């Protein structure tokens, strides 16, 4: 029962596969939904959690199991998500005007990552590596950074007037913010509106599946441009209607659970 | 037994060298020594079976000597030769038959089948001929202690081992670190696999080490190393320690740098080889440590460095694999070979006549159980039944 | 040790709760499993 | 010549590869492209399909094995398509407000469906598997569907009230309905200009080639949110004319009819 | 050994001749599909190389037994050698290796290909069964 | 991890990881609006960042969080930070509602919702308890019988229930595990949820700035310990605790540890 300690494993090829665990970690987990609010205006009707559920009961997952949890838009969503289950489900609407913003969404929830604070006003910051991004949450973000020189003076800007400085995100609900690694910025920020903090991303996230519904897929996931990969927790559907999109996502439920896995952490 | 081999000797060189119009001056001894085993048997009456399907016979000797009148040879000698020369070998195919196939913690080196208790008395001894044979040889070196050895062609001294071990594991194995290997008879094939390529570790860098023991010391090997192992380069679906969920690995094989072939004896070191690949040479070694590592190639091409991204997907797996084949071995005691036929004959006769297992002998003398667990009354009971089956060989193959 | 008062059907009340539990769902997952072995030899005896 | 049945298949790997079946093919072969009206309404010329005949006639294909069959739009063709040749060619035109109804055309010519009837007013039915959905087809379909339980009674509907029904489709004249399979539903639908199709998707048809004409892939063929392939036979290109695109069809009819084959039922 | 079992046919008794890697297997190279289509995208079979003293099976399935009855598929070989043999001392392995990479292979006919790419897993419900 | 660990009495004990923890860990204060009130100055925390410079600390690791009441920190407090340090001033009035920070911080609790409306719940062992956090907290509760009937109170009025929290921020209640209990509170602006105790959190050092170590973790009044990580200063002033920390706090990361269980920036774990 060692914690915090990582010890190699041992097995073997001649051993026999197990049974199918799927009817029982829908019995022993629990799911959850995230739905816009267009969703249930076009549906206009009040107990389709319900009728949701009783499909699901035909599916494996019990009654109080499964958990529907309303998001008025993917910005406000955005602001200081908390996802606390042990099987989430995104259905996220497209937007061509909110294509960062979704992108940025993304990259917050299906990966984890470990953040410490950040005190603007007393100390100039630095990247490390490619992992340690600055995630910056609240009601309407305006963040400007100055990059400075050996001699920590500005680079094409003035310490003292902050109007000099390089505005990177304007009036934004999230942001994530990748900079030149190896050298020390000082930041200005709305901080009355918008905390920001100090994130290393760590591996992925393995309880979370983003859905897009409509147009084709753009989230880039990845901050650099080279790779911008794919992944098998971020799943596209073509819409018109919404009771169509939630059948769906019924009846290929156990597709998704297969494509998701729980938390190492 | 070495009477036993005596007597199997005599019989062959007896049906090869005894036939018609050939030289007595070629056959006189023999035919001294074939008088002389028929004048030690005359009088005697064994018994032979009784475990298992095998029958119980009874042999009663009461033949006539060889003249040496002959200035050459004939029919009504040969044919004489012959319908004496078949009994005795049925008797010696039997015995050999009922001393295979009985087993005992308590010296087995003591023979079995008692009949083989009788031919071991004092006025047996008088049929020695020449104990000539690697088998037999040995057999009485140990007897009267000394430096043995039996050579063999590609052995089988690994047991059947197809397994990995991960030193950096999660749920849903997408970024692993580790290495697999398949242990089989002559043969090790091991491969350590990074899916990052080594982009967080110090120096891009990534060590692996196999550590081999062997359960009988070898000598005087002749090796062949290569590198980029091939049942562990394509694509697999593999299950977990637990065998509950499964993993992919589609790999990417590199070649190993820094690697080092370390052949030791009782923890110190005897031979070692850095970056020598193709045929090489190990002494004496009771264990071997195979420690190669991964590399992050510095300079990459775009179609090399669109595989290994800073990223977690990681959609091919860096390998660095080697092949270690044992072609030629010395050992100071038995194992089983893909040159010689002792074990085949041994497990065919107890397939053959159902021999229940017995407390030394796994079931069906499986080499993998035989070898893992290779205690001195198994390698003793071992050596006994490969010899009389090297002796049953050399008449009816 | 008392009959404590006047019970109802103990046998009754005891197997509503027997027919649930570990021993029963087995002896039925046993007699299903038989019954499906012998149904069929198309399968190959797939349970390994 | 032992039709109805399937036998084991046997060969080798000493054979040598045969001649190239190509100009033979083409000649005891035809090809049918379905162009949309916009093609020849910008072209504006009467002789077209002559000048496209004698160009094919360089590439072997002779004058009367090409056919082109135009439709005014891809919702009139999604209206009954009847494909019938040896290798079809369709070029489609892209729309984010029709691109639910050139998927579903796409899922429904690119694979073969084996379609049984729906009778509504007597029966209620359910679904078997993954692939055993419900095709609509006609001029204005309105499809309502009600789950039930165990006991034959809804879920958040009621049986009378058509009203209650959930709404899958709205006025579409192709409609491709996938539900929760293992759950009776009662159906709602205007059976007078639509007829509904229970079909099972077997494997694909390798005798059609759909060619976006215009935005990125976006033709997500298999109903589950999980796979979102990208078959062979499915092509884009960039458009400003049409002309230039009549012109790289028949310059590159040969890897076209490479990637289809001629059809196995 | 030879002038020995030669000596023996000729009076008649159960020779032997002790064989090493012995050549008994003809070079055999070839598949076998037991759903084709003429596409060839959906596949299920097994191709075997038989050379010399050796023999690499592998059994192939496109669909993983999605379809087949309890996720599962069955696959055969019988080798039926022209002479019989004695005492072999044989070596079995799982995963074989020139059937585990992607390959281009010609149908029957030598007409038209067809594409492999393999994904190898552990056989189960193994029987090596050797018969007389 | 289920495997186990080996390890050997013969191997030498390694150099000091101390001047490396303090290069990459973070070290985060909480002092109350009272100390920089008493302080009245604005450059004091790069002041003591400067200071810790000289400690080994570098830079931007060390964090100042203020918090303007015990009872506001109380309540949802998010301890996001590698090594937390908590400057605690005592006050009779308030020494349950500080043990009952302490008890929330200082250990490691898995928490489930509680829907009070439709379900009535239970506590099973002695560390399976009922946490609620808000504005202003009043919880009555009545426990029931086998036959789902009140035990001196009545089902339906809740005047009859018994009050366990008057106008309190933060609560933990403990109640006798084993009976059904039915609840009535201010769900409008207190959320309550059913959390189990698993180990301590190595990550948080309480200080206690004035008045003798009373704090009573374990609800249980038979422990009564006092861990490493609860320390206890006497003051007249706060420069003067401040320099303290900064002079000793070495052993203050000796008496802490990194956590084990995962990673989290609230005071607990979330499973629904
Ligand atoms: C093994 O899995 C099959 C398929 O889900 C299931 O029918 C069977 O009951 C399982 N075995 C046991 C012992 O539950
Ligand atoms: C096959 O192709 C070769 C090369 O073009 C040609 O010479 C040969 O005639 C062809 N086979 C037949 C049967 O025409
Ligand atoms: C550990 O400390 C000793 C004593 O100062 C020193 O000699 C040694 O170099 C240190 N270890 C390393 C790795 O530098
Ligand atoms: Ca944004
Ligand atoms: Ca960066
Ligand atoms: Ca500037
Ligand atoms: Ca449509
Ligand atoms: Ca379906
Ligand atoms: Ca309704
Ligand atoms: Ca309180
Ligand atoms: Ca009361
Ligand atoms: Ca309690």
């Amino acid at each position: 029962q060692n914690y915090g300690i990582n010890l190699p494993i041992t097995g073997s090829m001649d051993t026999a596969y197990a049974n199918s665990t799927q009817e029982e970690t829908f019995l022993t987990s629990t799911l959850c939904l995230y739905y816009p609010t267009e969703a249930a205006t076009e549906i206009n009707d009040n107990s389709w959690k319900d009728t949701l559920s009783q499909l699901f009961l035909t599916k494996g997952w019990p009654t109080g199991s499964v958990y529907f949890k309303e998001y008025t838009d993917i910005a406000s969503f955005s602001v200081d998500p908390q996802l606390y289950c042990d099987y989430n489900v995104v259905l996220m609407k497209y937007d061509a005007t909110l294509q960062l913003d979704m992108s940025e969404l993304a990259d917050l929830i299906l990966n984890e990552w470990l953040c410490n604070p950040m005190d603007i006003t007393l100390y100039y910051y630095q990247q490390t590596d490619e992992a340690n991004k600055w995630i910056s949450m609240g009601s309407s973000c305006t963040i400007k950074v100055c990059p400075l020189n050996t001699q920590t003076l500005g680079i094409g800007c003035l310490t003292t007037d902050t109007a000099t400085f390089e505005e990177v995100a304007t009036a934004e609900k999230l942001v994530i913010t990748d900079v030149v690694d190896g050298v020390n910025h000082k930041l200005d920020v709305t901080t009355a509106t918008c905390t920001i903090r100090n994130c290393k991303k760590l591996g992925p996230r393995e309880n979370v599946a983003v859905i897009q519904v409509g147009g084709s897929d753009v989230l880039d996931i990845t901050a650099d441009p080279t790779t911008a990969p794919q992944t098998e927790r971020m799943m596209r559907i073509n819409w018109k209607k919404w009771w169509q999109v939630f059948y769906t996502v019924v009846d290929y439920v156990n597709q998704i659970i297969q494509a998701m896995s729980k938390r190492s952490r | 037994m070495d009477v036993l081999y005596s007597l199997s000797k005599t019989l062959k060189d007896a049906r090869d060298k005894i036939v018609e119009g050939t030289l007595y001056s070629n056959v006189s001894d023999l035919i001294q020594q074939f008088n002389q085993m028929i004048i030690t048997m005359n009088g005697n009456e064994f018994q032979t079976g009784g475990i298992g399907n095998l029958p119980i016979r009874n042999w009663n000797f009461d033949f006539g000597l060889l003249g040496t009148t002959l200035l050459n040879l004939d029919a009504n000698y040969v044919e004489t030769a012959r319908n004496t020369i078949d009994y005795f070998v049925d008797f010696v195919d039997n015995v050999c038959m009922d001393e295979m196939v009985r087993e005992s913690q308590r010296n087995g080196i003591a023979p079995q089948s008692d009949s083989l208790r009788k031919l071991s008395g004092i006025k047996f001894k008088r049929i020695n001929f020449d104990n000539s044979s690697e088998y037999i040889e040995n057999w009485n070196l140990q007897n009267r202690r000394q430096r043995t050895g039996f050579t063999f062609h590609k052995p089988n001294i690994f047991p059947y081992s197809a397994s990995f071990t991960l030193n950096r594991s999660q749920p849903a194995h997408d970024n692993l670190m580790g290495t697999m290997w398949l242990n089989a008879g002559s043969e090790i094939q091991v491969a350590g696999f990074d899916y990052s390529c080594a982009i967080n570790a110090p120096a891009n860098i990534q060590q692996f080490e196999h550590i081999v023991q062997l359960r009988r010391v070898l000598t005087t090997a002749t090796i062949t190393l290569l590198p980029d192992a091939e049942r562990f380069s394509f694509p697999r679906v593999i299950n977990s320690a637990d065998g509950a969920t499964t993993w992919y690995f589609n790999p990417v094989i590199l070649r190993p740098n820094n690697v080092e072939v370390e052949f030791l004896l009782n923890g110190q070191i005897i031979n070692t080889y850095q970056a020598r690949f193709g045929t090489i040479i190990a002494r004496n070694f009771d264990t071997i440590r195979l420690s190669f590592q991964l590399m992050r190639p510095p300079n990459m091409t775009p179609a090399v460095a669109a595989l290994f991204p800073n990223a977690q997907p990681f959609e091919h797996h860096a390998t660095v694999g080697l092949t270690l084949r044992i072609e030629s071995a010395v050992c100071e005691s038995v194992l089983a070979d893909a040159s010689k036929t002792m074990l085949a004959n041994v497990t065919s006769v107890r397939q053959e006549y159902a021999i229940p297992v017995g407390p030394v002998f796994p079931p069906g003398m499986n080499w993998t159980d035989l070898i893992t667990n290779y205690s001195p009354s198994r390698e003793d009971n071992l050596q006994r039944v490969f010899t009389v089956a090297s002796i049953r060989s050399m008449l009816v193959k | 040790k008392s009959t404590i008062d006047a019970a109802k059907s103990m046998a009754t009340s005891v197997m509503k709760k027997f027919k649930k539990s570990g021993l029963a769902n087995s002896v039925s997952t046993l007699t299903d499993s038989l019954s499906d072995a012998a149904s069929s030899i198309s399968r190959g005896a797939s349970i390994r």
